[PDB]
């Protein structure tokens, strides 16, 4: 199990996190979020409620891992080991190579 | 009180997005 | 640097006096913003090729 | 067997363009979002009965328009 | 030249008494190749309605008042016969048919599949054809790039919450996932075809080392074994 | 136009004797702008309120924000909780 | 106006309907394979005239079933708002 910093002040996000989609390597808590603290550049649209906790029994691929692989290959077009963690760290990289073919 | 410099939380990106949570696989002694 | 709080959790049903923590402190009201959601923008702004 | 699932919510009506719900389209017939969730919630619980859900939805709406809509 | 989309932006511009399209045979009459009898529900029609009512103020500058009045008499026309075909066949419906359900099943399933453009299952190389595929995939990626970014979910499971004025309840993002799941899994398709080509070139490639039926045969073990045959050392 | 800058701060003096209301970090956190309420989450797209239609000055006391906010009626309720159980 | 579905009324109702669907399938083989996006105005005209049949039978014969499925979720918009910190340069 990972830790998900919150961006913007130093708390640790409890199970739900709110992932950005402009740029794409922050996360914010749900109290963070309620009250917009997260600058005026974003728009409070590009704020994906994801979440943090183990999901059930493998190969049932749910959209917040598929969004999060898709994420990973577009960030980074190789190394499958930062596109496995970027999954969530709970997958190989023999199985992510494996579902997106 | 207006002399009170505050202290900026630095948040450092790759800390935020994917930090796990070495011995305890033994095969190193 | 003029900073800010959090919103206290303080009830509309509380008509208890107002502390403070400290005499350095002020207070003020947070009027919500309230119309129709600006347009926003599409979803080829929202994930485009990086 | 493994598909691709056709998310048919989603996707914008072709031939009228006109029965799409309020988010995707940029008496009275209008079908705003709280008849249109009455409409879901009286097909949840009464299951095809057409009177009332011809009024749990409000009574602006006849019985026809609710089958029109529920196609 | 668009003119049941020149009133649209008329009215959309709240202007429309300052100009009001300029109705001579110049004008009217060039981007009307009477009126083309419009086609939507009202959204061609509710502008006629508003066209009319600001017309009634010149009443003679615009010439077109009459064409425009002869297709509200097709309309009401129209109206009533269908009024009257549909008191007729509520009245020609036989007393008993029992129509069949698994029937009415693939006609619902299959009508609403004709709705939304998706290919329905009948249960009743080539660059031509090449690009017919390659222009559907863009007819998606240009839909559900208009879609707006602030689309949300309300299902029929969030009254069992007790969501109040401001309490961010969890399913509110079941659709704006799948529609980015769609919209970015069809921009990494020529990223897959890249893996594909590097894996199927490199098993393919082989062929004859891990397939056991193959590197078993009379030909292909001889083939193999008169490769590596050194060559001849003259004296 | 930068992203990576603080946008919180604390201040050193424990004043953390009337002060479990906050948000506190586990101090107090002292942001760099004020917070945005938001009244409603869910907009209502249809009704005439706010849609706007072109046919036919008056005013509406409507009863309080929520007509705009998609709630759902109560005998669902029951009947989702008769459902439970 | 119907125009035909008077004098099919008095028969049986569901033949035409899969005769249309058919076409329907056939009209959209051909618009597949000839690049066009717009719909013809002659499978809208043609469209519609099936969506009320279905409909009149609900009308009058209520069939035993007419089977409930649905997604159980339907796409609103929700309200946005920018961020209140300001920004940065
Ligand atoms: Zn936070």
């Amino acid at each position: 199990h990972k830790v998900y910093i919150c961006h913007t002040c130093g708390n640790e996000s409890i199970n739900v996190r709110y992932h950005n989609l402009r740029a794409r390597d922050t996360n914010l808590c749900s109290r963070c979020f309620q009250e917009g603290h997260f600058g005026a550049n974003f728009q409070s649209s590009d704020f994906i409620r994801l979440e943090n906790n183990g999901n059930s029994v493998k190969k049932n691929w749910s959209d917040q891992e598929m969004l999060l692989l898709l994420e990973g290959i577009e960030m980074y077009e190789d190394q499958w080991e930062k596109i496995a963690d970027h999954v969530g760290g709970h997958k190989r990289v023999e199985d992510c190579i494996e579902k997106f073919l | 009180f207006e002399t009170m410099v505050a202290n900026p939380i630095k948040v450092s990106r790759l800390q935020s997005n994917g930090v796990l949570t070495i011995h305890y696989s033994l095969a190193n002694f | 640097m003029d900073l800010f709080s959090s919103i206290i959790s303080k009830s509309n049903l509380d008509k208890r006096p107002h502390e403070l923590p400290n005499t350095n402190f002020k207070i003020n009201n947070v009027l919500p913003q309230t119309d129709i959601e600006n347009e926003a923008p599409r979803l080829g702004f929202v994930g485009a090729n990086t | 067997k493994k598909e691709f699932p056709v998310n048919l919510t989603i996707k914008k009506n072709v031939y009228d363009s006109a029965q799409d719900f309020n988010a995707l389209q940029d008496v009275k017939k209008n079908w705003s979002d709280q008849e249109m969730l009455l409409l879901l919630e009286g097909i949840e619980m009464y299951e095809d009965q057409w009177e009332k859900i011809a009024d749990h939805v409000g009574g602006h709406k006849r019985v026809e328009d609710c089958i029109e809509k529920f196609l | 030249l668009q003119e049941q989309s020149e009133l649209m932006s008329t009215v959309m511009n709240n202007t429309p008494t300052t100009v009001a399209a300029l109705a001579a045979v110049a004008a009217a009459s060039e981007t009307n190749g009477t009126i083309p009898k419009p086609r939507s529900s009202a959204q061609l029609e509710q502008l006629l309605y508003r066209y009319r009512a600001i017309q009634n103020h010149p009443k003679e500058n615009k010439l077109e008042i009459k064409a425009i009045e002869d297709t509200f008499r097709n309309i009401s026309r129209d109206q009533d016969i269908y009024e009257t075909k549909l008191d007729t066949l509520r009245k020609s419906i036989d007393k008993g048919f029992q129509y069949d359900e698994d029937l009415l099943n693939k006609h619902l399933v299959a009508l609403q599949l004709l709705e939304k453009d998706t290919d329905v299952p009948d249960y009743f190389g080539d660059p031509d054809t090449e690009i017919r595929i390659s222009a559907r995939i863009s007819n998606r990626i240009n839909e559900l790039e208009r879609l707006p970014a602030n689309l949300g979910t309300y299902s029929l499971d969030d009254c069992l919450e007790f969501i109040t004025k401001d309490d961010l309840s969890s399913r509110m993002d079941t659709f704006k996932i799948k529609a980015l799941v769609e919209l970015k899994s069809l921009k990494l398709l020529t990223k897959q075809k890249s893996i594909r080509q590097k894996l199927i070139n490199n098993v393919a490639s082989q062929a004859h080392h891990n397939i056991p039926y193959l590197r078993d045969s009379p030909f292909t073990a001889a083939a193999q074994r008169s490769v590596q045959i050194r060559s001849k050392v003259i004296v | 136009i930068m992203i990576d800058a603080a946008s919180s701060f604390v201040l050193p003096i424990s004043i953390t004797k009337n002060v479990d209301v906050l948000q506190r970090t586990d101090e107090i956190l002292w942001f760099r702008g004020p917070s945005v309420i938001v009244n409603e989450r869910i907009i209502n797209s249809g009704d005439p309120h706010l849609s706007l239609p072109l046919n036919r000055n008056e005013k509406e006391s409507l009863p309080g924000p929520f007509v705009l906010g998609l709630r759902p009626s109560a005998k669902f309720t029951a009947h989702r909780l008769s459902m439970l159980r | 106006g119907d125009d035909e579905i008077e004098n099919f009324r008095n028969g049986t109702p569901d033949k035409l309907v899969s005769d249309s669907l058919l076409k329907l399938k056939r009209l959209r083989k051909e618009r597949i394979l000839n690049k066009v996006l717009k719909p013809t105005t002659e499978e809208r005209e043609l469209y519609f005239k099936v969506k009320r049949i279905l409909k009149e039978v609900i009308l009058a014969k209520k069939v035993s079933k007419v089977p409930i499925n649905n997604v159980r979720a339907f796409p609103v918009l929700q309200t946005n708002y920018n961020g209140s910190i300001p920004v940065v340069r």
